[PDB]
């Protein structure tokens, strides 16, 4: 995983975590399988950009999958 | 409280039409598909839309009656309508007073 | 500076910080001494509560809530101000209300609860004013997933 | 005239009086004149008898 | 008790005098001419600072992708390809949507080779929004001049009047830009 | 008022392209546009400033680039010719088509001769261009406006 | 129809349309006759999420958004968002640029004070200040369209180093003509209220805001001066050389609608005096004298230097801000505007906390609407001078 | 199929009926009663036309606050999704010969709030059928008068024999759900609250 690579978000760790508390118990279909951009990696988190008109989010390193 | 969410094509009313009006009732959800003359319809694709609406209202179980879940159901219904339009099915009609492509423009595959 | 010695004069142990560029200085209280610090600060001055901000130190870090206090005079040159920092974790966002001392943040705590999701104990009316009341989730977090709607997608 | 030379408008009726511009293109007897005022580049068209060439 | 009656009578005659003064200023307001303009018969004169449509040239372009980062929405797209015969890139297509445009003229300022231009067009009314992706050969057209149209009447705004005019409708002289242009000051003084 | 008869239809069927002078204060070409539908013509509103090139939009297919915000990649949409696809699934009675341009002031005289030749090449659609007009409703041949 | 008149209190739901001059606000009024007991305000129909916009955005891409924050003046938010990075990085500003900045800020404050007494006098009586106030504001519209290009907020005009553009040739002369003409128009508006019928007696005791309650509720702006507190923020902190001219803060004794009217009426004349002294300043005169002294004299002898320039230093489009937080305060037309900005050595900032001036003053509206009549509701709502784009944001 | 989103394919008149149709269209062209709906600075730009500088009244348009005696609605401003059913009900409570003019860049499309936004509605054409669009942020009042002129050019295209289009079909469907009952929302109860005077 580097700056500007294809990313895929899995839904196996987002059941009981700190990122699942702010989420409203459901997930959109574009977050399961699709295309996503990696903006930058500051520390342990990474910025994920989606093709929908939606502001960028922040996920962990052990929550993604390369494709 | 009359819970409803409509944009241009789907109308999910949380009541029951007796003759021409509605009453507040949390037991019946009435669906109206395409009230304005924007898309021409048939009996098979409308039945598929009704079956998808029944599947979506059977999926949402054990939740509170709020505007967010009903708007999400209406958004999934309009996404199903848009994917049915993109599948190679019925589209616009040249008989209205205004012609505005709100879902998409006719394009070429190849 | 002087506000740290004023807090230490009445036997209060706080964490002292410095100045960012010029002017303001920060005093960090975590969960318990906030009411005592506000009670011994209201007697000297600071009768005009300025504002209350809330942010994150990181995507997996804790909530930081900064109150801005400033003393009031009739006609002064430069009255000194101060900031009070509350470092509360996101597992239990419990910050006590200061509505009974100052009535300025009666809606600021409501706005912070709508934006980030901080539960304020002792609030008369803590509901949704910016977001709809049927809308769930905090939109101003570092990890906020937006549900797909017909009006929220791109315009074709 | 040629596109790429400096001209000057000399019409006393218009608001732009003696303004140096840059000719962009010529079609239908109309000349596109690009003015340079401040930090924005405006383009106001004129006629072929309105402008005068200035070296 | 009588002093309250005299105060009420004084307030009543003062209210009657105020009603008479309001009638007097209302009758005074009928003497002045209307200061409105007709459309599309008396169109206003656009100033040199008033912006409009974005004009694009296909000749003085290098496809450097600089003004895209200046735009907050990144509306001008650059369809550039890589050629192996030359050593630079060439522009193929240029499209820009105008329904989401802010019209602030920020991409025109950050341009060294002045590839974008300001065009005095504001009359944009279309029954559909899908045609707003304007082509470069559509943006390369000639703007509509308000002077050359013989059916409209040119009339300047408030700040384009000689020596100070409060109405600005007759304009019997041909003077404009109240002040002095900085060319004769170097000749006389 | 003025009780207008059926004279614009004969002038449109005789020539191939017409130019009518309307007052820009309101709307008066709607009466002729309704009389054309009463005679059996299908109207098509279109704006003359935003068209790109006439050949690549009326005869061949074009490629539209939608304005992306950096979220999506660079995509191209294949647009067919407008009057050809409007002429494909057209006819209830198979009489004729018209093309109406609203603001014909922001155009050049180079493509007008090409449009007047294109409306004479295929005898199934007409070309109606609107000019800002001078105080009266009058019709003129577009080829005479090109030649003079 | 089923209208059953009972002996229960009637809940009046004022819709969020408000089709006179107001925005979106759902007011639920609970009463039992010809008074007002309870009032519930509901907002949320104009919130656009500005704080999520500045999460990934630079300084050159945030100018139309920060100008579309408040749609009354707009240039105060631009002035604080060009003051926060120049104080975070330590970039100086020329004196003539700050003179142009304070001239444009006071000229927008004039129009912001002009757009308060229109609907406030329209909802209480005769509807004939409307056309004349709109003509007097259209004069400012034409002046700003001749100066910069637009009539209001859609105007960038500000960078980190300074102003990118300059004034035109006749703008100072038309501004002097506007200061010549604006004074009898405000003397007429003060003579409309200094000798009047029951308009003075109608809004005379409806607010009654005390001093300590206004301090505890956190009131900032003209209401704090109407209560009798001299807390003008331009006198506490000198913003851009504010200690060079003569100043006078209008202070009212009691806090009501008439006092809040006459404070802004006097503040119009104070702003006219400030822009007149600013025209009396301007060390170098208009653009004609500056261009003549530049083209007549030498290249770098006496005139062309550092103080008298366009910007002074061309800033980079993608520049890095230093790590740290910053807070500035500026007295606006509604109240005090503040920006709490946090940078962490990156192009996009981390936290953009916005301090709205009307959202803190809207808390007095549940206290103000208590025990009053039905016709005083719109006057009370118009007297605070709140904006839905500032309380929703 | 090779064609995405296809379009489905869909005479002697009298002179007196034509003149009656011209009179019926001229009456709607002459009256043209609008509705003033605005939530932002576009409402101020509309109110600048009502003043005695541009004279928007002279075409026949009079300001009315009633969404029942107006054959034309003018939506204007940034539209929040909480205001979208309000706009839908305000459009539906109008009479049947209604027209829509959308003024503004954030009204006809997403505008500036199309990059990073979760509350602004990206386009009013998803809510109400727009007849005449109007780009601009903010547009000139002369451009609003030009949109009025184009709307007047579009009204005269209507017919008196093809008047059978201003209606809505039934297409009713009845189904059941299994949702839980919700507690009610707050109506008032701000000042005389038991948690306000008594500190917990
Ligand atoms: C040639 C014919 C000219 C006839 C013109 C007369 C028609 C004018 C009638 C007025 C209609 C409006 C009434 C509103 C009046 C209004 O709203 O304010 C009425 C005002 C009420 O004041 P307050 O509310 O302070 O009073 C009640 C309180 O005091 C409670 O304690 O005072 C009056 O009661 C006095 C009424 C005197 C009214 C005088 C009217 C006549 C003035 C013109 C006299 C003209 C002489 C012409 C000589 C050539
Ligand atoms: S218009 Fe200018 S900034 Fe944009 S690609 Fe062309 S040369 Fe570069
Ligand atoms: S004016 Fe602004 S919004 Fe429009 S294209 Fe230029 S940079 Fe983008
Ligand atoms: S288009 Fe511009 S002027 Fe109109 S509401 Fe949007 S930001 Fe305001």
């Amino acid at each position: 995983i580097k700056k500007g690579d294809l990313v895929k978000v899995v839904a196996e760790k987002l059941a009981n975590s700190l990122e699942a508390l702010a989420s409203d118990h459901r997930y959109p279909p574009y977050l399961f399988e699709g295309r996503g951009e990696v903006v930058d990696i500051r520390g342990d988190y990474a910025q994920i950009k989606f093709p929908v008109p939606t502001p960028t989010v922040w996920l962990r390193l052990d929550q993604l999958e390369v494709a | 409280m009359l819970l409803k969410s409509t944009t241009r094509h789907v109308h999910i009313y949380a009541g029951h039409v007796v003759d021409g009006e509605v009453h507040p009732d949390t037991e019946t959800l009435t669906l109206n598909v395409d009230p304005d003359n924007e898309l021409e319809w048939n009996e098979a694709a409308l039945a598929k839309v009704e079956a998808k609406f029944r599947e979506l209202v059977a999926n949402a179980a054990g939740e509170d009656l709020t505007e967010y879940n009903l708007r999400r159901i209406g958004s999934d219904l309009e996404h199903f309508i848009r994917s049915l339009l993109m599948q190679g099915e019925i589209g616009y009609n040249l008989n209205s007073r205004v012609r505005n492509y709100s879902l998409g423009i006719p394009r070429v595959n190849h | 500076g002087p506000v740290g010695r004023l807090l230490q004069s009445q036997n209060l142990s706080v964490e002292s910080l410095g100045r960012d560029a010029s002017g303001v200085e920060m005093i960090k209280v975590d969960r318990d001494r906030l009411l005592a610090v506000c009670q011994t600060l209201y007697a000297d001055g600071f009768n005009y509560l300025r504002c209350q901000a809330a942010y994150d130190s990181g995507p997996g870090q804790d909530l930081v809530s900064t109150y801005h206090l400033i003393k009031l005079s009739d006609n002064a040159d430069r009255p000194p101000e101060v900031r009070i920092k509350v470092f509360v974790p996101r597992d239990d966002p419990r910050v006590p209300s200061v509505y009974w001392i100052w009535k300025t943040a009666d809606w600021q705590e409501r706005e912070s609860y709508d934006m980030f999701g901080i539960v304020y104990e002792g609030h008369p009316n803590l509901k949704r004013i910016l977001m709809p009341e049927d809308w769930v989730g905090w939109p101003l977090r570092k990890d906020y997933i937006t549900p797909d709607f017909y009006e929220l997608q791109e315009a074709y | 005239i040629l596109p790429g030379m400096t001209v000057k408008v000399t019409n006393p009726n218009d608001t732009y009086y003696q303004f140096q511009g840059i000719v962009q293109r010529i079609t239908d007897g109309k000349v596109a004149v690009l003015f340079e005022g401040g930090n924005w580049d405006k383009l106001v068209t004129f006629q072929a008898s309105e402008l005068e060439p200035v070296v | 008790f009588l002093n309250q009656i005299t105060n009420y009578a004084k307030e009543a005659v003062q209210s009657a005098k105020y009603i008479g003064q309001g009638l007097s200023v209302t009758f005074d307001h009928m003497r002045r001419r209307p200061i409105t303009v007709q459309y599309p018969y008396e169109k206003l004169i656009p100033s040199e600072r008033f912006r409009g449509r974005i004009h694009f040239e296909f000749d003085k372009c290098i496809a450097c992708e600089v003004c895209v980062r200046v735009c907050p929405i990144n509306l001008p797209v650059v369809d550039w390809v890589f050629n192996k015969e030359l050593k630079k890139k060439e522009l193929k297509h240029y499209s820009i949507d105008f329904g989401v445009c802010i019209f602030c003229a920020n991409c025109v300022e950050y341009c060294p080779t002045n590839c974008l231009s300001v065009t005095e067009e504001y009359e944009l009314a279309t029954y559909d929004r899908h045609e707003l992706n304007y082509d470069s050969v559509a943006m390369g057209r000639i703007p509509y001049k308000v002077t050359q149209d013989p059916m409209v009447t040119p009339i300047r705004e408030f700040a384009y009047l000689p020596a100070g005019v409060m109405s600005g409708h007759d304009l019997p002289a041909g003077a404009q830009r109240a002040g002095e242009r900085p060319e004769a000051i170097a000749n006389t003084a | 008022g003025l009780l207008a008869g059926y004279q614009f239809v004969k002038d449109l069927e005789s020539a191939g392209a017409l130019a009518l002078f309307v007052p820009p204060e309101g709307g008066f070409e709607g009466r002729y546009q309704r009389r054309l539908r009463s005679k059996g013509y299908t109207t098509l509103p279109m704006s003359a400033p935003g068209l790109g090139d006439l050949a690549a939009y009326l005869t061949q297919e074009h490629g539209i680039r939608p304005a992306h915000t950096g979220k999506e990649d660079i995509r191209v949409y294949f647009q067919p010719p407008l009057v050809t696809y409007h002429l494909e699934n057209l006819p209830p009675n198979a009489k004729g088509l018209v093309l109406w341009l609203i603001d014909g002031k922001r155009l050049s005289k180079q493509e007008f001769a090409y449009l007047a030749q294109l409306t004479q090449t295929l005898p199934k659609f007409k070309v109606v261009v609107e000019v800002g007009g001078d105080r009266v409703v009058r019709w003129e041949p577009l080829a005479d406006w090109v030649a003079a | 129809p089923k209208i059953e008149t009972r002996t229960e209190p009637m809940v009046i739901n004022m819709g969020p349309h408000h089709p006179s001059m107001h925005g979106v606000l759902r007011l639920m009024v609970t009463l039992d006759g010809e008074d007002v007991i309870d009032c519930e305000p509901v907002i949320g129909y104009l919130h656009r999420g500005m704080e999520k916009i500045a999460e990934n955005r630079t300084n050159i891409m945030f100018i139309p958004y920060v100008s579309r924050w408040d749609y009354a003046a707009g240039m105060f938010n631009e002035a604080v968002t060009v003051n926060a990075p120049e104080k975070l990085a330590g970039i100086p500003v020329p004196k003539r640029a700050s003179y142009i900045r304070v001239i444009m800020l006071e000229l927008n404050r004039i129009a912001n004070h002009l757009l308060w007494l229109g609907p406030f006098l329209a909802d209480v009586g005769a509807q004939t200040p409307f056309f004349y106030i709109f003509r007097e504001r259209e004069y400012i519209y034409d002046l700003f369209e001749a100066a910069t290009g637009m009539r209001f907020i859609n105007n960038n005009y500000f960078r980190i180093g300074g102003v990118a553009a300059d004034l035109t040739y006749g703008w100072v002369t038309k501004c002097r003509d506007f200061c010549d003409y604006f004074l009898p128009k405000v003397d007429e508006y003060e003579r409309l209220i200094t000798n009047n019928p029951i308009f003075v007696r109608r809004l005379q005791g409806v607010g009654k805001i005390s001093r300590e309650e206004a301090i505890n509720w956190g009131l900032s702006g003209p209401m704090l001066r109407a209560s009798g507190v001299k807390w003008d923020l331009r006198k506490v902190d000198h913003y851009e050389c504010y200690d060079d001219f003569d100043w006078d803060v209008p202070v009212a004794t009691e806090g009501d609608c008439l006092a809040r009217y006459i404070v802004r009426i006097q503040e119009m004349r104070e702003s006219v005096k400030i822009i007149r002294q600013a025209l009396d300043g301007l060390p170098g005169g208009p653009y004609e004298n500056l261009e003549a002294k530049r083209m007549l004299e030498g290249a770098k002898s006496e005139w062309n230097g550092f103080d008298y320039q366009y910007i002074g230093k061309k800033l980079s489009p993608t520049f890095k801000i230093p790590k740290g937080e910053h807070y500035v305060r500026v007295e606006s037309g509604k109240g005090e505007l503040g920006i709490y900005l946090i940078g962490d050595d990156n192009v996009f900032p981390w936290r953009w906390k916005i301090r709205p001036p009307d959202f803190n003053n809207l808390q007095v509206l549940p206290q103000l609407l208590k025990g009053m009549k039905v016709a005083d509701i719109v006057a009370i709502l118009g007297s605070i001078d709140v904006i839905m784009g500032s309380v929703d944001r | 199929p090779a064609i995405l989103n296809p379009i489905a394919r869909p005479l002697a008149e009298n002179i007196i009926l034509t003149s009656l149709n011209d009179v019926y269209d001229w009456a709607r062209l002459s009256s043209l009663w609008p509705l003033m709906y605005g939530t932002a600075c576009c409402f101020i730009e509309f109110a600048a036309m009502i003043g005695s500088r541009f004279d928007f009244d002279r075409f026949g348009l009079v300001p009315r606050n009633s969404p029942r005696q107006a054959d034309l609605i003018i939506t204007s401003g940034t539209i929040t999704m909480k205001m979208a059913p309000a706009l839908v009900r305000l459009y539906e409570q109008m009479p049947s010969p209604k027209y829509v003019i959308a003024m503004g860049a954030c009204t006809i499309t997403g505008g500036m709030f199309s990059s990073d936004s979760y509350s602004a509605v990206r386009g009013v054409d998803k809510l109400i059928p727009v007849d005449v669009y109007l780009p601009g942020c903010p547009p000139r009042p002369e451009a609003i008068m030009d949109a009025i002129v184009k709307l007047r050019k579009k009204i005269a295209n209507e017919h008196i024999n093809e008047r059978g289009n201003l209606a809505q079909t039934h297409r009713l469907f009845t189904a059941k759900h299994k949702m839980k009952p919700v507690p009610p929302i707050l109506t008032g109860q701000y000042l005389n609250a038991p948690s306000r005077q008594a500190p917990p």
